[PDB]
């Protein structure tokens, strides 16, 4: 159960990487 | 800007500056030297001299072990040398 | 227009070194903590508190000199020069460890003084007081390590001594006795310090390599004026660079600089909290599940079990000389050793 | 391994409670637009 | 004891010498203070 | 909108909803107290305060109820082991119920004050703007604080009209709620003198009353009202936080060193009592006193109360714990059942040997037996090949006097090494490890867990002091410095005095 | 705003917002009490620390009996 | 009753008064001579 | 028209004077034999 | 077997490690500085024993 | 009785979401080993 | 090793075999990394201290800055004037190019040495 | 009572997950 927990949190972090790069609030100028 | 103290680069290239400090600077170096060379520094601070870390046939540290008798313990440890 | 306001005027004059009301506390205290360290390190032994030489006068060099903690027998005595231990004898005070409390205490009050100075100058000049705020981090570290930690233990003796190598020994004490690397609060400290040095390097480099051409010459420093209103580098080209290199960039120069405050301050505050627990020997020493399996299963070995053999070595080999008041006698046959070494 | 059984409910809530807080605040920010 | 005058004497002459050399220019500074 | 970290600033000029929030906080805190007690009562074993006191079972609020006089349960037991008693309503159970009722009444009040926020009371009658006369409220609240502080000392603590407080002998053997008389002498400042706790509260009580009187009638000086922004409620938060972390440092220190208000039967021994062999000295004093009047060894040791022998054991040292080793101390070494006896080691020569005790710093420690004179005479060797001092070679034996093994002697080396291993912990106890599935690793006491929490909170609240005080003195630039700050100001030598534009040169 | 019986009664205690004594008012007397209080905290601290040792004051558990 | 450590306390207290008061004497004087002009 | 003795002046000599004195002391020390 | 002494060290989660104690363990001292790609091992079981993944990573 | 004038909308933008999520997930990843012990 | 505890193993054994604490290049690394953490916080505290008022107290100060705005968002002379008085005038920067190069160079160089 | 350990986590998530869904949906209804 602890192995499932460590790997699940890691996988959630990798998923958040994906959204934060490809689905970010785009920076716009002035 | 500036606060109206005299600039450092003016002072230290000044003649009067180097007239005072060519005496003051070495005099302190020599005073500090003598503080050591006379052995006054050993006595002021209580620092063991190379010959006074241990008693001769002795190899235990004179280590303070009481809070309130600590002063007297150091002093007894010293009489173990004279 | 009484004497208070006249003294306030004189303290707050613009001079080469600003004084302020906070300089009354800061300037004697900082001077004296610093003088005490140089005085002890040049002239003062540790023979009677530790069994160590610790001064230049005795043959030590810059790396081995220290003002050392008092003997364990002084408990948490303030070790005032006029108090019952040295009884006003300056020599016995020096020999008994008195300069340690001197330095540490005038240190504590100097750090207050300095931080009040940051408040005081910030109020007079009209800026927000975040530099002071950030300086709470160094204060937390100092008080937690030099004051709170030995107060939970038996005595000042176990605080860090003021010296390069004495601190190194403190670092290694904490590994073997407290297993301090295993502590998450230290780990978050490490991540904040290293995170800071990272952000420092990466931010200086970004600015310096997104500079606008504002002068003709090859030295690009000259083409900055402190009074220009224009930003001197392109936040936009920096954002593109880092978006495409790393996937995310900063986009808000205010967030960026707040983040540079936040990261290292936080990290230090975190390690401080961990030390507070180590004051009580509330260590992050073991993982129970590992010890249970390890004990039952002689084939189970992890880098965790390997590191505690190391700490166990440190303890047994270092303790008699580091804790001489305990008269630890470990005959050869009881010292933990692996094969041949 | 002989790991503590509330480790799991501790870890799950440590994650879920503050995550849900932030999600709630974000979603209702975006429907203000 | 004696070592204390040995040590102290360079610094007395040192502060004697600077006082002589600077005494004129120092009197000006203080009079300007009203 | 507001950032998440500022949602609660909507209360800064809403005295009514500020009151409702303070009521809601006070409800949650008193609800916790009731919930925590009920949980403790449901998991507490009252059946052996000698070897399973509250402090071994991880009880945290029990001891604070007992400290002030709540000693018994409606089930008939009391924490001194007195049985058949009737505590009336102020039992553990009744105290827990009182706080939950309180919690629920406060929650209803909060609803009222959140709804009827716009009370005329909160309005300045001059301007119509909401405003709190902070200086006069301080005198009001101070005067109440002094009344209560006085009453608590004069009536609860004296037993003039109350139970007293927990007092004990120096070795933690005979504690009980007793009325305490005030110590007005200089020994009332002795942390270890309970009568000084009574004096403190009487005298500080009267000073609080006198000072509250002063602060209700005397307006603050103008210099001071401007200096400290006494029309800004956040300056009260800044100073309040400072006073709070001062207090948190004090209570963590008295909990760790020990004082009359942290007796060891409610909280456990301190680490210093192990450092200085405090119970061991006294145990030895008593065995010598027996031997003097010619009591056999068996008899002199049998006279040692098991409760005193249990204090002389490193497993109750609050400095043997770990941050993530959770639960009661009982979860570690187990539930103490019996003192096995005091263990006496001798070599084949008849010399008596002594186990060198483990110090609190060491998770592990070698087994080294010394003679009266400090000279090492046996150990358990790590490397066997050059071993000189082994139990096998030195003929070491263990004899027990007192306890469960009184009169018993073991000679076979693997047994003698076994008790030698436990002897570094001090006195040797029989534990039950099956019941709580104990894993055998020491945990800290409530003395330790309290000190740790309060030392950490104190430090954190110090940064809240710094934050909220910075925010008071610099309110005017919270959002940023003036965009028309001109470089003549922050540059050197334009003004004689820094920031004073009237000192221009 | 809403008037209430209890409010009308407590009314005068929240009526002098803003009011100050002039200049320094009692500030010198405050200062005397602070200094007194610090010495007092000092003695309490140094007693607990056994840096101040008074007659008949045994800063140990052995003072409980 | 009036013990060595209580005599030392008073030596400390006096020493501190002299240092703080002597410091402030000097500060008040300088500030009176050397004033800022408005 | 500069003062000689100022606050700055005192800060410097508060640091500079004992530095040199300590420097001469440490100098002597290199010549100590056991 | 990081140190060549046929004393294998468990680094991975399924073998009783947590996030703190787990590692990819360095390759065997028996290999020293020799290049140990997968195709030099008789099987992946051997390559795993001797620490091949660390070299690859 | 007038409705309360001190209400204010609260905001969390998307970058603040990603940052907080990341902080909580890495915190969880760090402390979990210690909760299972 | 590629693991958290493995890292600690390697740095413990390194110290027994090399006394890296007493090696000067590690000492500069500490100075490089303690130093960069310090200046990180300095630069970020001093900039944050001298932001120009653009917002109200109900809003994050960060909305004072818009991505790609041409004017600076803090006043570096107010910043120079604070830090120069905290220490003394010439121990503070007022060329932002030299300041950021210093930020870049201190930790990079110290980490070169420890490498 | 010798009950199921996972029962606590199953009960807690059974409450927590669907409740949070409703709370998210409701608060963003109100703020528009
Ligand atoms: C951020 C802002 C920073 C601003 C800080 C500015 C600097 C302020 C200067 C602070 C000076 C602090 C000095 C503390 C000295 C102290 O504690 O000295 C210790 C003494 C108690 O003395 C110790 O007492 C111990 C317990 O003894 C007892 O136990 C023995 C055996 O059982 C005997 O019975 C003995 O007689 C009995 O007294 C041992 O004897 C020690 O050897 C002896 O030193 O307490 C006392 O002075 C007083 C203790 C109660 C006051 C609490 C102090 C508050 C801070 C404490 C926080 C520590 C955290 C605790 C967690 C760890
Ligand atoms: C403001 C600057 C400052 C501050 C904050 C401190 C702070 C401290 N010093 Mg340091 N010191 C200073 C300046 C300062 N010092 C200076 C300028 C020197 C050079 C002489 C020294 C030299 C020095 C030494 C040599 C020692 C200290 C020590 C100490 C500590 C104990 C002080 C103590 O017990 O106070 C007690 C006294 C007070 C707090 C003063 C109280 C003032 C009250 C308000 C006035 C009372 C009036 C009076 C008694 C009435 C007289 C009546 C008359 C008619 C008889 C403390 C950390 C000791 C230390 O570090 O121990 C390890 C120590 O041994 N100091
Ligand atoms: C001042 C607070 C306080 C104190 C000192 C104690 C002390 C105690 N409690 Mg109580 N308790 C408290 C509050 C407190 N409690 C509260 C608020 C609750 C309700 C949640 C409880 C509920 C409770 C139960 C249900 C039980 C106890 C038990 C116990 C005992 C064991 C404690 C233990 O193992 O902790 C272990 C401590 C830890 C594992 C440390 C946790 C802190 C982590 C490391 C930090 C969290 C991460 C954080 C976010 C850091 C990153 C931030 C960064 C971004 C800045 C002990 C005597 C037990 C007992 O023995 O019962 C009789 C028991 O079963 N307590
Ligand atoms: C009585 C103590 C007290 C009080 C009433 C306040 C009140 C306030 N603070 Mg201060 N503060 C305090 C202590 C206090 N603080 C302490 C000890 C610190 C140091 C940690 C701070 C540091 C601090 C900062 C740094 C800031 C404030 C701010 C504020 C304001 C907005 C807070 C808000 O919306 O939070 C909103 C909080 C949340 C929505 C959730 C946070 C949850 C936290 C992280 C952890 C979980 C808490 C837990 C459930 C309960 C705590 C238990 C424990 C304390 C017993 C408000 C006036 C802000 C401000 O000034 O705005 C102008 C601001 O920026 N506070
Ligand atoms: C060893 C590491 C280290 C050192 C030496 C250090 C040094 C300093 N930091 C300062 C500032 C800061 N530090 C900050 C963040 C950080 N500081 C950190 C780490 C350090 N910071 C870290 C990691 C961070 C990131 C959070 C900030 C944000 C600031 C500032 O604003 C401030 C500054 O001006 O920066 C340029 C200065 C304040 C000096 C002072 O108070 O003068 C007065 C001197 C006094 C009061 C004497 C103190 C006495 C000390 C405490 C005890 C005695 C020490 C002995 C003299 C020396 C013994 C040393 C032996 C062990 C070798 C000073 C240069
Ligand atoms: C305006 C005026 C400005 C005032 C400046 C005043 C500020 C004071 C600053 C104090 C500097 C502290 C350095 C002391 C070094 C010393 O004297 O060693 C003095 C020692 C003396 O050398 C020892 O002498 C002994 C005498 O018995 C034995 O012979 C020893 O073998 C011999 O090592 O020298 C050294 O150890 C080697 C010299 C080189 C050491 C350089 C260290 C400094 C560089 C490290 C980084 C800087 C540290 C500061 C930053 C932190
Ligand atoms: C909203 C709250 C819910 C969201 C938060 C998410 C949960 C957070 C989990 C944090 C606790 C993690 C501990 C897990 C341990 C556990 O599972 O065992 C459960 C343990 C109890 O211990 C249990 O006891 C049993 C017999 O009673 C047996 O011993 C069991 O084996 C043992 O596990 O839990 C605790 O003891 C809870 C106490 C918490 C109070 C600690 C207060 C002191 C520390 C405060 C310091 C503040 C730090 C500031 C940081 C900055
Ligand atoms: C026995 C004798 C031995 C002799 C040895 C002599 C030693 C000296 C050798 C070193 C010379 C290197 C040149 C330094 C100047 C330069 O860098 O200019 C670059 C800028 C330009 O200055 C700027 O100068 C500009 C004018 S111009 O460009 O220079 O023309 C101006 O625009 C600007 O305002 C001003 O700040 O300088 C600075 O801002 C200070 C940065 C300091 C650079 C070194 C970093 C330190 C790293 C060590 C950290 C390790 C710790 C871990
Ligand atoms: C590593 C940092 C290097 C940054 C370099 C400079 C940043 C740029 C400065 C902006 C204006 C440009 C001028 C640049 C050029 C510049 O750097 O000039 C260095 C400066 C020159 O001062 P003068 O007035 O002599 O200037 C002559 C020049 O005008 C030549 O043109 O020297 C000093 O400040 C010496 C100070 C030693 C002071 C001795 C110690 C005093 C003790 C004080 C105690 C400390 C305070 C306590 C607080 C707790
Ligand atoms: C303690 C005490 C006190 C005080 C004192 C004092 C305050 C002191 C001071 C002191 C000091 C004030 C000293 C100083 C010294 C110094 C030194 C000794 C220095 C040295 C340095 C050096 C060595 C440097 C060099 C270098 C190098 C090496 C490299 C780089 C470059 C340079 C140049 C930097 C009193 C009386 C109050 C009383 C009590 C006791
Ligand atoms: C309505 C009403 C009622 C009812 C009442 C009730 C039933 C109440 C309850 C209440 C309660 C029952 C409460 C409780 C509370 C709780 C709480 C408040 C808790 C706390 C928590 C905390 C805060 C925690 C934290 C933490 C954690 C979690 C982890 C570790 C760390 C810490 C410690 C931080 C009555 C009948 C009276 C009457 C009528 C009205
Ligand atoms: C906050 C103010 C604190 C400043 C106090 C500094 C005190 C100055 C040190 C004075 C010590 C001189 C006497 C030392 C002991 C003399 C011998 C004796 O006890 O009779
Ligand atoms: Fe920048």
């Amino acid at each position: 159960m602890e192995t499932i927990t460590y790997v699940f949190i890691f996988a959630c972090i990798i998923a958040l990487f994906f959204f934060a790069i490809f689905f970010r609030e785009p920076p716009r100028i002035t | 800007g500036t606060t109206g103290e005299r600039p450092f680069s003016d002072i230290i290239t000044s003649v009067r500056y180097w007239v005072i400090h060519s005496i003051t600077i070495p005099a302190l170096f020599i005073a500090g030297w003598l503080f050591v060379s006379t052995g006054l520094a050993y006595d002021v601070f209580g620092t063991p001299r190379p010959d006074s870390y241990y008693a001769q046939e002795q190899r235990s540290i004179p280590l303070v072990t009481d809070r309130f008798e600590a002063k007297q313990q150091v002093e007894t440890f010293l009489e173990q040398l004279k | 227009r009484g004497w208070f306001d006249i003294l306030d005027d004189w303290l707050k004059r613009d001079r080469f070194v600003f004084v302020g009301w906070s300089g009354i506390l800061l300037f004697p205290c900082a001077y004296l903590a610093l003088g005490g360290w140089l005085t002890g390190t040049t002239f003062v032994t540790s023979w009677y508190t530790h069994g160590l030489a610790s001064s230049y006068l005795e043959g030590c060099n810059f790396l081995t000199v220290a003002v050392s903690t008092p003997a364990n027998s002084m408990g948490h005595s303030l070790l005032l020069l006029w108090g019952p231990e040295a009884q006003g004898d300056f020599t016995r005070w020096c020999q008994l460890g008195g300069l340690w409390t001197f330095i540490a205490l005038h240190g504590a009050f100097g750090l207050i003084g300095f931080m009040l100075r940051q408040f005081e100058i910030a109020r007079l000049v009209g800026v927000r007081p975040y530099n002071a705020i950030a300086f709470s981090a160094p204060i937390a570290v100092f008080v937690s390590v030099f004051l709170i930690y030995p107060l939970g233990q038996s005595s000042w003796f176990f605080a860090p001594s003021f010296g390069v190598a004495a601190i190194f020994r403190f670092l290694l004490f904490f590994q073997g006795f407290h297993n301090w690397t295993l502590n998450p609060f230290h780990m978050m400290g490490v991540a904040g310090v290293l995170g800071g040095a990272l952000l420092c390097a990466i931010h200086g480099a970004t600015v310096e390599n997104t500079l606008f051409q504002d002068g003709e010459g090859a030295s690009t420093f000259r083409a900055f004026n402190p009074t220009q209103a224009e930003e001197t580098y392109s936040m936009v080209t920096a954002n593109r660079f880092w978006s495409q290199i790393f996937g995310i960039a900063f986009s808000n120069k205010r967030w960026l600089h707040f983040f540079m405050l936040f990261v290292p301050v936080t990290g230090l505050w975190m390690s401080a909290i961990g030390v507070v627990g180590l004051a009580l020997n509330l260590r992050s020493y073991d993982f129970i599940s590992q010890e249970i399996r390890a004990a039952e299963d002689p084939e189970f070995e992890t880098f965790y079990t390997k590191n505690l053999l190391l700490n166990e070595g440190i303890r047994a080999w270092m303790a008699p000389q580091d804790q001489p008041h305990e008269n630890f006698v470990f005959p050869e046959e009881v010292l933990p050793r692996g094969n041949a070494l | 391994m002989e790991v503590n059984q509330l480790g799991l409910i501790a870890t799950a809530l440590f994650v879920l409670v503050p995550s849900v807080f932030l999600i709630i605040l974000y979603v209702q920010t975006e429907s203000q637009q | 004891d004696w070592r204390v005058l040995v040590v102290l004497l360079p610094v007395l002459l040192a502060a004697g010498w600077a006082v002589r050399n600077i005494l004129p220019y120092a009197v000006k500074q203080v009079q300007k203070l009203l | 909108g507001l950032p998440w970290y500022r949602v609660h600033t909507v209360l800064i000029n809403d005295p009514g909803r500020l009151i409702a929030a303070h009521l809601m906080h006070t409800a949650l805190v008193a609800g916790w107290a009731g919930s925590m007690a009920l949980y403790e009562l449901a998991t507490f074993d009252p059946s052996d305060p000698v070897l399973n006191p509250m402090w071994r079972q991880g009880m945290f609020v029990l001891p604070f109820m007992a400290r002030l006089g709540v000693t018994g349960s409606w089930s008939g037991w009391s924490i001194t082991g007195e049985t058949g008693i009737d505590p009336g309503f102020w039992s553990f159970e009744g105290v827990a119920l009182a706080h939950i009722v309180l919690s629920g009444l406060l929650f209803l009040a909060a609803c009222w004050h959140w709804v009827y926020w716009d009370l005329e009371l909160f309005r300045d009658p001059r301007t119509g703007e909401p405003a709190l006369d902070l200086p006069k409220m301080f005198g009001i609240h101070l005067f109440l604080a002094g009344l209560l502080c006085f009453g608590f000392g004069a009536f609860h603590l004296t037993g003039l009209f109350g139970p007293g407080m927990w007092v004990s002998d120096p070795y933690g053997l005979t504690g009980s709620v007793q009325p305490v008389a005030p110590e007005w002498g200089p020994d009332g400042f002795n942390p270890y003198n309970p009568g000084g706790v009574v004096a403190h509260h009487i005298a500080a009580g009267i000073v609080g009353i006198i000072a509250g009187l002063f602060h209700i009638l005397v307006r603050p000086p103008q210099r001071l009202y401007k200096a400290l922004r006494m029309g800004n409620i956040e300056t009260v938060l800044s100073s309040s936080i400072a006073a709070v972390f001062f207090a948190a440092f004090v209570v963590a220190g008295t909990m760790w060193y020990g004082s009359a208000t942290t007796p060891i039967e409610l909280f456990g021994p301190t680490r210093y009592q192990w450092d200085s062999s405090y119970f061991q000295q006294e145990i030895n004093r008593r065995v010598q006193a027996s031997l003097a009047s010619g009591a056999t060894l068996e008899e002199a040791w049998s006279a040692i109360p098991e409760k005193l022998a249990f204090y002389d054991y490193i497993g109750n040292n609050p400095a043997k714990g770990g941050l993530f080793r959770t639960g009661p101390m009982n979860k570690g070494d187990g539930i103490a059942q019996a003192w096995k006896g005091h263990a006496v080691f001798r070599n084949k020569e008849g010399e008596e040997l002594f186990v060198r005790r483990m110090p609190a710093f060491f998770e592990s420690f070698p087994v080294i037996l010394t003679d009266k004179n400090g000279v090492v005479k046996a150990d358990i060797p790590f490397r066997r090949a050059e071993s000189k001092y082994s139990f096998e070679q030195q003929g070491v034996t263990v004899s027990f006097y007192g306890g469960e093994l009184n009169g018993q002697t073991f000679t076979d080396p693997p047994t003698v090494k076994s008790y030698a291993r436990k002897a570094i912990f001090g006195e040797i106890f029989e534990f039950d490890t099956e019941t709580l599935n104990s894993d055998g690793i020491f945990r800290t006491s409530p003395r330790g867990w309290f000190t740790f929490a309060h030392a950490v909170f104190a430090l954190l609240f110090f940064f809240g002091h710094i934050w909220h005080g910075a925010r008071t003195l610099f309110r005017d630039v919270f959002s940023g410095i003036d965009p028309e700050l001109s470089p003549e100001q922050v540059e050197w030598g334009f003004y004689q005095k820094v920031g004073d534009v009237t000192t221009r040169r | 705003a809403r008037r209430t019986w209890l409010g009308d009664i407590l009314r005068p205690l929240n009526s002098e917002y803003g009011k100050v004594a002039p200049g320094w008012g009692t500030t010198p007397l405050m200062a005397v009490f602070m200094g007194l209080f610090l010495v007092f905290l000092l003695i309490i601290l140094e007693i607990y620390n056994s840096t101040l040792i008074l007659d008949g004051v045994n800063v140990s558990w052995k003072a409980l009996g | 009753t009036i013990t060595p450590s209580l005599k030392g306390f008073f030596i400390g207290l006096l020493s501190g008064a002299v240092v703080l008061g002597l410091t402030f004497a000097v500060l008040i004087a300088i500030s009176q001579i050397d004033k800022v002009q408005r | 028209s500069y003062p000689i003795f100022t606050v700055r002046w005192v800060a410097v000599h508060t640091l500079a004077v004992p530095t040199i004195f300590f420097l001469g002391a440490i100098a002597a020390m290199q010549f100590i034999q056991r | 077997d990081i140190d060549g002494i046929r004393e294998p060290v468990s680094g991975s989660l399924l073998y009783g490690n947590n996030i703190i104690t787990g590692a990819v363990v360095p390759s065997s001292n028996a290999i020293g500085l020799h290049f140990y790609p997968i195709w030099e091992a008789a099987s992946l079981d051997e390559w795993l024993y001797n620490g091949g993944p660390y070299q690859l990573i | 009785m007038e409705p309360n004038p001190n209400r204010q909308p609260v905001e969390l933008n998307r970058t603040s979401l990603y940052l907080g999520l990341l902080l909580i997930l890495v915190l969880a990843l760090l402390f979990s080993s210690y909760f299972f012990n | 090793p590629l693991g958290i505890s493995g890292t600690f193993n390697f740095m413990i054994v390194f110290q027994a075999e090399h006394n890296i604490l007493m090696h000067p290049f590690h000492q500069l690394g500490v100075a490089g990394v303690f130093g960069g953490a310090l200046f990180c916080a300095m630069h970020g505290s001093l900039v944050t201290s001298s932001l120009i008022r653009e917002t109200t107290e109900t809003e994050s100060a960060n909305y004072g800055y818009k991505f790609g705005q041409e004017e600076e968002t803090y006043n570096i002379v107010a910043a120079h004037g604070y830090f120069g008085r905290l220490i003394f005038q010439y121990a503070s920067f007022n060329n932002s190019r030299s300041l950021h190069f210093f930020l870049a160079a201190w930790p990079v160089v110290g980490v070169w040495f420890t490498a």
